[PDB]
Parts: C-alpha cells; sequence; structure tokens
RNA sequence: GGAGGUCAACAUCAAGAACUGUGGGCCUUUGCCUAUAGAACUUAUAACGAACAUGGUUCUUGCCUUUUACCAGAAC
RNA sequence: AAUUUUUAAGGUAUGUAUUUUUUUU
C-alpha cells in the first residue's frame, strides 16, 4: 500500500498563481455577512450586512449603485437567480424576502420559519428555494405560490448552510452537529450522511464543474464526491480554525477564509495549500476585527470578493506575472500519520 | 388613557409595611453579614462543624462565649472578644489543661 | 404559531441571536470535552463586558485565554456599533418632528 | 439561558394537517401569481494681530453629532 | 463527471411533477374556492377474491370537511433505520475564570502615565510673567 | 491608506450613484412598441389589403399626366380628416383599426390622425396624407 | 411659521382633552368648555390661534 | 326539424394596432421572405362593466400612550 | 376657495376541591 505512497510523490500537483489585494471598498456600517454576484453579466455584487441593509456595488469601478432596505435585523444570506430577475434575501428576523430587480422592491415574503434563517439556496432548474436556520430543518418553497411544499427533517442542530444540485441529492446541508447530509427530496429522506467532521460544519461550497462538494470545520477542510457520497480528497491544514467560508474557482482554486484573518488558498484536485495571506485589518480597528465572514469568485474566476468583519469589502486579484520566476508555493510535503 | 404615565400596581394587598418591620429585617441581615452567614447554635440544642466552636446563644437571645463566660450584645462585640486578649488566655489555659491529661 | 419580529420584541431577539452567535465561535475554538457549565459562564463574561462598555470602564480580566477575549471584544464592537447607530437614527427622527412614540425618546436620551 | 431553541420537526410532525388547521391568513392570499423569466492705526493696536478611522464613536461624523444635539 | 444533460432533464421532470402534486393538494385543502383555481378501483381485495371499486361520496358544503380533522400534538417515535458510524497544558490555558459582576450578585455565590512638558512649561511662563508684573 | 498603500485603491463610498428607480436588471423587450407616440402598423402582413390592386397603381406612376397631387385645406373641424376617411374605407377592403363602433356610425374613424397627441388633443397637428387611385 | 405652529399647538392640546375623555365630536365640546376662565370652571386656556393667517 | 331556457360543461376575452390556417421559396422544423383563405366577441376623449367595491406588501403622510379600527396620496 | 364625529384591549387576578348509592374475598 505504501508502495503507492512511494508513487504518490509522482503527482506533483498543478501549479497555480499567487493572489494579491487589488482594492478595498469601505461603506458598510456593520459587518459584511454575505456576498452574491450577478450570475450572468458579472456587472455588480450584492452585500448582506449587520446593519440590516444591502448595497449593490458596481464591480468594475467599485462605486456604489443603490442601497436596499427592508430587513429589521441582520441579513445573513443572499442569492441572485440565474434564470430570474429576482434577489432572495434572508435575515435573522425569521423572514425570507424576494426582491424583484426590475423595480427594486419587495415582492414575496415566505413565511413559516420558527427562528432565524441563515441560509438560502436556489434550486437550479425547478423554481424552488431552499432555506434553513436554527430551526434544524430545511424548507423547500414553491417560488410562485410561496408554499412550504417539502420539509426535510434531519439534523439535530442548527443548519449552517444549504446547497442545491440538479440531479440526486438535490439538497446538501451542513449543520452544527458535524454532519453533512445528502437529501432525497421526492422521498423526503436522507440519501447519505457524511459524519467525518469533528465539530460543527460552518462552510460548504460546490465545485462549478466536477460535481462534488467541499466542506469545512475547525482544522479540517474535506471534499466529497456527490452521487455515491465518498470522501474523495483531504486538504492539508495546520490549525487554521475557524473556517468561515469556502469558495471554489473554475480553475480548481479553493479559497478558505478564516476567523484569524488568514486567507488560505488551496488546489482543489490535490488538497495542497499553495499560499497563505493575512489581511491588513484597518486604520482604527481591533485585532479581533480582522477576519473573513464570506467570499465569492466572480464568473470569470480571476477576482475574489470577501467581506470582512472590519466593515470592508476587499477584492483580491490574481497576479499576472506569476509563472515560476518566483511563484513557488508552500512546496508539497506529504507528511504522514 | 392614563396608561401614558407608566407606573402601576399589582392587585394584591396593602403595600408598604410598617417601619418597625423594616428594622427587624435590617438587623437580621446585618447580623448575617458580620456573622459571615454562620449558624451560631442555641445552647440547649444538643450538638456541621462551627467556624470556631465556642460561641452560642443562651435560652434568651444573647450570644455567649462558653470558655470565657462572657455575654455579648451583637456579632460586632463578639469579634472584639474573639480578637481579645482574654479569649486568648482561656484558650491557652485550656491548652495546658488538656496537655496535662488525656 | 411562529410569531414575527416586531417593534416590541425586537431587541430581545437581538440578544438571543448574539448569545447564540458567541457560543458558536467560542465552542468551535476550544479543544473538546466539557462545555455546558463553561458554556453558561462564558456568556456571563460577555454581558459583564457589555456593561463595562456602556460605562466606559475598560474591562480587563485576570487570567483569561486571549482568543476568547478577542471574540468577546469583536462582538461587543458589533453591538456597540448597532447601539450607536440606532441612537443617532432615532435622534434625527425625533428632531425633524416625526413620531418617535414615547419610551423611544426616554430610552434615546439615555443613549445620548 | 435559551440553550436549545425549538426544533421544527416536532412542529412539522403535528397532526393538524399538511397545512395548518385551515386558518386562512391575509398574507397567503394569492399574490404575484406569475413568475418572470430572464432572457492703519486700528489694525496695529491689538496684541495677537496677524483619513477614515474605523469606529463609530471616535469617527469624524460622530463628534459633529454630539457637537450639535448635545448643544 | 458532471451529472450530464439527459439525466438532469429527467430528475427535473420527475420532481417537478411530484411537487405539483403537493402544491395542488395543499391549495385545494384549505377553505378557498378562490385559491383552488390554481390546481381507479385501486384495490384487489386480499387474495383478489371479491375485487373492489372505491368511490368517494360528495360531502355537504356546509358541514365541516375533514370532520375527523382536529389540531392536536403528536410525539413521534424514532425512525427505523439505525447505526450510522461516526467515523471521526491547554486545560490550564483554556481554563476560564469565573464571572464576577460588579453590577449583579444574584442568588448565592458571594492608570499609569505621567504629565507632559506642556504643563511644566506653561505654568513657569505664568509664574515668571506674574513675578515680573508684580515687581 | 498605507496599510495597503501602493497598488491598492481604498475608496470610501457613501451616497449613491444610479438613482434608486433604475432597474438594475433592465426589462428585456424584443418587440419595438410605437404605441406611446403613434398608433401605427409595423408588419407587412397586416397592411390592409387593397381591392384596387396596388401593382396596377404602380403602373400609373410613370405617366406624368395620370397622377395629381391634391392637398385638402380649410378651417377647424370642417371635416377634412373625416372627409379623407371616406376615400380610404371605400378604397380598402378590410381595416384592422375599425372597431365595430366606428364601422357602424357613432364614432368617426380618423385614419389620417395617426399621432397619439392628435387623438387625445382631438385635433390635427402634423399633416398626413395617403396615395390611392380612384376612378372618375 | 410661528403662527402655523400656534395653530397646530392649540388644537393639539384641545385634542389632548378630547382624547382624554373619548370623542372628537364638535357637538360635545363647545368652545366654552376650553375658553371659560377657571373661576367659572373651565380650562381657561388662552387662545391666540383663531385669527386669520395671511397666505 | 324550428323557437326558446334568470339550464349546464368546455374553449376564449388588454396585444409590434396587437389573429390564425394554408401553398411556395431560403435555412435544414424553430426562424426569414412571398402568394393566398378565413377573422365571432372587446377597444381611440382607448375597452370585457356607458357600472364601481374591498384586501395585501412597500413608500410618503395625518391623528399620536401602544395594537386593532383608522386619515390620503403613490407604485406593485 | 370649508373641517368631521368610533369601537375593543393593556385593571381589578389565577389556581384547587366541592351535588356522586356503599364492585363479589
Ligand atoms: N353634425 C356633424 N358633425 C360632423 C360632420 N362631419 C364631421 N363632423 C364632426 O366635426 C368634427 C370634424 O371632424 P374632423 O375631420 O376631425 O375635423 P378636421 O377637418 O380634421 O379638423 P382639423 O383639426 O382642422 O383637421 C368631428 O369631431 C366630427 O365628429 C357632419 O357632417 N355633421
Ligand atoms: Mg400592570
Ligand atoms: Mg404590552
Ligand atoms: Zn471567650
Amino acid at each position: 500500500i505504501v508502495n503507492r505512497y512511494e508513487k504518490l510523490l509522482s503527482q506533483r500537483p498543478e501549479w497555480h498563481a499567487p493572489w494579491k489585494l487589488s482594492r478595498v471598498i469601505n461603506g458598510h456600517l456593520g459587518w459584511v455577512r454575505c456576498v452574491a454576484i450577478d450570475p450572468v453579466d458579472n456587472e455588480w455584487f450584492i452585500t448582506g450586512s449587520n446593519d440590516t441593509t444591502m448595497k449593490v456595488w458596481d464591480l468594475a469601478t467599485g462605486k456604489l449603485k443603490t442601497t436596499l432596505a427592508g430587513h429589521v435585523m441582520t441579513v445573513r444570506d443572499v442569492a441572485v437567480s440565474d434564470r430570474h430577475p429576482y434577489l432572495f434575501s434572508v435575515s435573522e428576523d425569521k423572514t425570507v424576502k424576494c426582491w424583484d430587480l426590475e423595480k427594486n422592491q419587495i415582492i414575496r415574503d415566505y413565511y413559516g420559519h420558527l427562528s432565524g434563517v441563515r441560509t438560502v439556496s436556489i434550486h437550479p432548474t425547478l423554481d424552488l428555494i431552499a432555506t434553513a436556520g436554527r430551526d434544524s430543518v430545511i424548507k423547500l418553497w414553491d417560488m410562485r405560490t410561496r408554499i412550504p411544499v417539502i420539509t426535510l427533517v434531519g439534523h439535530k442542530g442548527p443548519i449552517n448552510q444549504v446547497q442545491c444540485t440538479p440531479v440526486d441529492p438535490q439538497v446538501v446541508s451542513s449543520s452544527t452537529d458535524a454532519t453533512v447530509r445528502l437529501w432525497d427530496v421526492v422521498a423526503g429522506k436522507t440519501m447519505k450522511v457524511l459524519t467525518h467532521h469533528k465539530r460543527s460544519v460552518r462552510a460548504t461550497a460546490l465545485h462549478p464543474k466536477e460535481f462534488s462538494v467541499a466542506s469545512a470545520c475547525t482544522d479540517d477542510i474535506r471534499s466529497w464526491g456527490l452521487a455515491e457520497g465518498s470522501l474523495l480528497t483531504n486538504f492539508e491544514s495546520e490549525k487554521t480554525g475557524i473556517i468561515n467560508t469556502l469558495s471554489i474557482n473554475q480553475d480548481d482554486v479553493l479559497f478558505a477564509g478564516g476567523d484569524n484573518g488568514v486567507l488560505s488558498f488551496y488546489d482543489y484536485k490535490s488538497g495542497h495549500k499553495y499560499q497563505s495571506l493575512a489581511t491588513r485589518e484597518m486604520v482604527g480597528s481591533l485585532e479581533g476585527e480582522r477576519s473573513v465572514l464570506c467570499s465569492t469568485f466572480d464568473k470569470t474566476g480571476l477576482r475574489l470578493i470577501t467581506g470582512e468583519a472590519d466593515k470592508s469589502i476587499k477584492i483580491w486579484k490574481q497576479d499576472e506575472t506569476a509563472t515560476k520566476e518566483s511563484e513557488p508555493g508552500l512546496a508539497w510535503n506529504p507528511n504522514l500519520s | 388613557m392614563n396608561y401614558l404615565e407608566g407606573v402601576g400596581s399589582k392587585k394584591g394587598g396593602g403595600g408598604i409595611a410598617s417601619e418597625s418591620q423594616f428594622n427587624l429585617q435590617r438587623r437580621k441581615e446585618v447580623e448575617s453579614l458580620l456573622s459571615k452567614g454562620e449558624n451560631v447554635p442555641y445552647t440547649f440544642q444538643d450538638e456541621q462543624v462551627r467556624s470556631n466552636p465556642y460561641i452560642y446563644k443562651n435560652h434568651s437571645g444573647k450570644l455567649v462565649c462558653k470558655l470565657c463566660n462572657t455575654m455579648h450584645m451583637s456579632w460586632s462585640s463578639v469579634e472584639r472578644h474573639l480578637g481579645g486578649k482574654k479569649h486568648g488566655l482561656n484558650v491557652l489555659r485550656r491548652g495546658i489543661s488538656i496537655e496535662k491529661s488525656s | 404559531i411562529v410569531k414575527t419580529t416586531t417593534k416590541q420584541r425586537l431587541d430581545a431577539y437581538y440578544d438571543l441571536e448574539l448569545r447564540n452567535s458567541v457560543m458558536d465561535d467560542i465552542l468551535e475554538m476550544m479543544p473538546e470535552s466539557i462545555r455546558q457549565k463553561k458554556a453558561r459562564t462564558i456568556l456571563q463574561h460577555l454581558s459583564e463586558a457589555w456593561r463595562c462598555w456602556k460605562a466606559n470602564i475598560p474591562w480587563d480580566v485576570p487570567g483569561m485565554p486571549a482568543p476568547i477575549k478577542k471574540i468577546i471584544e469583536r462582538y461587543i464592537k458589533s453591538k456597540a456599533d448597532a447601539w450607536v447607530s440606532a441612537a443617532h437614527y432615532n435622534r434625527e427622527r425625533i428632531k425633524r418632528g416625526a413620531h418617535v412614540e414615547k419610551t423611544m425618546v426616554k430610552k434615546n436620551l439615555g443613549r445620548l | 439561558t435559551s440553550h436549545r431553541p425549538q426544533l421544527e420537526a416536532r412542529s412539522g410532525a403535528k397532526a393538524a394537517a399538511y397545512t395548518p388547521t385551515g386558518i386562512e391568513h391575509a398574507r397567503l392570499l394569492p399574490g404575484h401569481t406569475t413568475l418572470k423569466y430572464r432572457k492703519r492705526s486700528w489694525r496695529k493696536g491689538t496684541a495677537f494681530g496677524r483619513g477614515y478611522i474605523n469606529d463609530m464613536t471616535k469617527s469624524e461624523y460622530h463628534q459633529e453629532f454630539l457637537h450639535k444635539h448635545v448643544r | 463527471p458532471l451529472p450530464t444533460k439527459a439525466e438532469i432533464q429527467e430528475c427535473t421532470a420527475r420532481t417537478k411533477s411530484y411537487i405539483q402534486r403537493l402544491v395542488n393538494a395543499k391549495l385545494a385543502n384549505s377553505n378557498n374556492r378562490a385559491s383552488s383555481r390554481y390546481v381507479a378501483p385501486a384495490n384487489l381485495l386480499l387474495n383478489n377474491s371479491h375485487h373492489i371499486e372505491v368511490v368517494s361520496k360528495q360531502m355537504d358544503p356546509l358541514l365541516p370537511r375533514f370532520v375527523g380533522k382536529k389540531a392536536r400534538k403528536v410525539v413521534a417515535p424514532t425512525e427505523n433505520d439505525e447505526v450510522v458510524p461516526v467515523l471521526h497544558a491547554d486545560p490550564n490555558e483554556w481554563k476560564i475564570p469565573a464571572a464576577v459582576s460588579n453590577w449583579k450578585n444574584p442568588n448565592g455565590y458571594t492608570e499609569n502615565n505621567t504629565i507632559n512638558d506642556g504643563f511644566m512649561k506653561l505654568s513657569e511662563a505664568l509664574e515668571n510673567a506674574d513675578k515680573k508684573a508684580r515687581q | 491608506e498605507h496599510p495597503y498603500g501602493k497598488e491598492v485603491e481604498v475608496l470610501m463610498e457613501t451616497k449613491n450613484t444610479q438613482s434608486p428607480q433604475t432597474p438594475l436588471v433592465e426589462p428585456v423587450t424584443e418587440r419595438t412598441k410605437l404605441q406611446e407616440h403613434t398608433i401605427f402598423t409595423q408588419l407587412k402582413k397586416n397592411i390592409p389589403k387593397t381591392r384596387y390592386n396596388r401593382d396596377y397603381m404602380l403602373s400609373m406612376a410613370n405617366i406624368p399626366e395620370r397622377i395629381i397631387n391634391v392637398g385638402v385645406i380649410g378651417p377647424l373641424h370642417s371635416g377634412k380628416t373625416s372627409l379623407m376617411d371616406l376615400l380610404v374605407i371605400d378604397s380598402h377592403k378590410r381595416i384592422p383599426d375599425m372597431s365595430k363602433n366606428v364601422e357602424l356610425g357613432w364614432k368617426p374613424l380618423r385614419y389620417l390622425d395617426n399621432l397619439k397627441q392628435e387623438i387625445d388633443r382631438g385635433l390635427s397637428i402634423k399633416l398626413n396624407g395617403s396615395t390611392l387611385l380612384c376612378t372618375d | 411659521p410661528l403662527l402655523d405652529i400656534l395653530v397646530k399647538g392649540e388644537t393639539r392640546i384641545q385634542n389632548r382633552v378630547k382624547l382624554g375623555l373619548n370623542s372628537k365630536m364638535p357637538t360635545r365640546f363647545p368652545p366654552a368648555v376650553f375658553y371659560t376662565p377657571k373661576e367659572l370652571g373651565g380650562l381657561g386656556m388662552i387662545s391666540a390661534s383663531h385669527i386669520l393667517i395671511p397666505a
């Protein structure tokens, strides 16, 4: 078996370029909880906030377009539809509100969560919504009639995150009981349970192509192949915890933001960490306020947007020089257990 | 619409209580503080290790040192006595008086 | 009967979400074995620290793990920002003459 | 001590019905039924003659506030 | 691999068909002739001996429909399927103090820096300038 | 400033650009509607069919003595536009802009008053003609 | 603006008394109720707000 | 077979001034061009109704101890 | 050159027991 681990030095994974800080956008009165980008045109992005607003930022120039009020408590998660001109926002005030983009007003409230709802996922093909929160369940809403059609009972604790996939398991959910469940919605029961995490799973991201899912915990970032549900890879991590956010670029780049401010880029295929950064917090902030609460890659995949606990948005750009002049990353040491 | 004010009352009985009643309450708590919460037992109760072990309460309410046979008006007085030079001696005398026999 | 968040029961909900949000982080930092009494105790440090923020008292503590202190300071800066921003918003609302009710005035002037 | 809030499933397993008891709320009445798809003596005489900080309270906008409304 | 086009067009259809069954049934349940505008022998008895035809009689529109329906609580037993494997100094560092508040004691459980040269220099000038003026 | 300092643009954003009414996702409309400015027929299949056979009219265009250009003038509400409205309906076999009401009698059809202002203003603003053949 | 604010103020206090009982009916509250001096048992409030305001 | 029914079901009724069907031509049937057949009901001081109510959400207001009940304008 | 009318609720608690024909040794 280790004869293979002798050959496991033959891969030498996939060089990638280093990431650097292009621009910093202030302008939010609270923390920036969540970020979503225009799925079609990469023209602008939306930003949840502690201060209850949402602001639409112009992506090219970083200027501000319009602000969207309408929640009385923080806005935890945000989704913008590929197929619709709709913005779905969700808050800690137990409410899930649609936003018709053409007129920029509220359209449809979705009612019937018990307590705060921290996540929204739009099903790709079905005109459904998936939301979940401290209530420990997922509700699948008919987007047109605002009916909580299907309620997926499951995790024994608050659900942190929710994803949607077109084929089987259509709903991936990750709660604080350290279980990532893969749901069968038509039968309303769990297809497969992934227990390998030690503690609460605070972030999950879907790969734009490969059809797999990444999960995160304190020290551990795993991956999982959907369908079967098998473990695929692991990601090498020294104690980086807490992992708040994962995002996957088209290029097999995997970003993991921390609560220590340390940004950690990986290589999705290998599980190698090819860089680490630390944000420079802000002028008058505290060392406690240096962290990363969200993230995304735009559709091109060359620019990363992460809102941070210092009330700032930072757009992280990939270096054009790069290659192997001096890129070389943390340089591939496969330590053993 | 007198709800504008913001005061109110519960519907039970007749509130304030009588100045004499406050003193009884206040002189129990003061003797709880200075006593550091210990229950000093009555003299007749047939002995919860005591903090010390000599102080008691007679059939009346007064406090007494059973070594020194002194009578005390309050806890404050007792702490004067326990920190006194007479209550020092009677411990030494009982010290010797025990060290001469078993 | 899931009851919506309204004007009267707003800041109670703000409390509840804050307390949960702090237990999440601090429990995800610590190594493993024992939480619940420890879970209860950590929150008392939080509220105490907020009281200290309102009174401008610094809130140092004897031996406390630094990361926990980082967490508590972070959330208290969030809560302080929201508290101040509402203090200003209600104040301009009162100035221009719009109806601010009653105890929002009496509450405001304490904040200011 | 809120501790463990309330799980949905116990409220989702109740035998009322799929819907609630059948109470008809005022906000569940059908609305936006259709979706939308995307595609010089005087001068002389005198004696004295001739950055954004991150915080709410120490900021520049704040001092202006207490410079006015606290008078 | 990616799910593929022919498979995603399948589960899209079979789910979309299923959901409509839930939406239709749910709209037509509650009290609205208004909202319900959006909407088999079935039995071979036992050994099949008799056969069966089932027909649901029309209820009187005044009387409560679902006469047996009444809102009641139910505690649910646990699901059949079982046993999913879990497959997973500092105690003195992470030992928390005990919280003691100055502002509450419920139930039981009983500056450095010096001045500036600014002040030093200013008072001399006022002390000197005064002595000069008092002379 | 310097904490990033060199290659980085730190920009503080208050107020707004893009006034709040703008769609932020613009309504996508393929068809080009002229119905606000004028009431017009933009599709060839819908042009009213002419009994008199247009291509025979195009033959008359060559002979200079054959055609005469005649404008109609007069004071207010003398019937000029409603006069023209006689010649056209007699010329064309079916017109899509005829309601059963204007066909019957009650409301005059006004073919020449195409503009929406002229319809509302109850008046003729800009001159509009037609080219049609008619026998003496 | 001072005159406008007078007209608002005086009506707001009279409304204070009216809402104090339970009516906005004009018929119940003829101006003698607000304007008779306290020596005859009214409020004796002193009205500067009737006027006519130059527009 | 006709005249009817305070009978029923089903289909349809706010859109490039705005409908369908057909034959041919380019594309290789969507779509474009061309010839042709048939277009009931509703529309230009714009509409199934020569009539006219209520509710919901979000804004701006008015009464102002708070919710219901409310003031009166807008958008959807 | 013209306003506009009123009903509920936040105040007098709340809780427990009480009219019963003698279940076979
Ligand atoms: N009683 C009567 N009224 C008519 C007759 N002919 C036209 N009218 C009315 O008089 C008005 C004149 O119709 P138009 O053709 O629009 O008037 P016009 O000649 O176009 O006036 P312009 O604005 O100058 O173009 C219309 O409102 C008609 O309803 C008529 O013979 N008898
Ligand atoms: Mg009370
Ligand atoms: Mg109340
Ligand atoms: Zn003694």
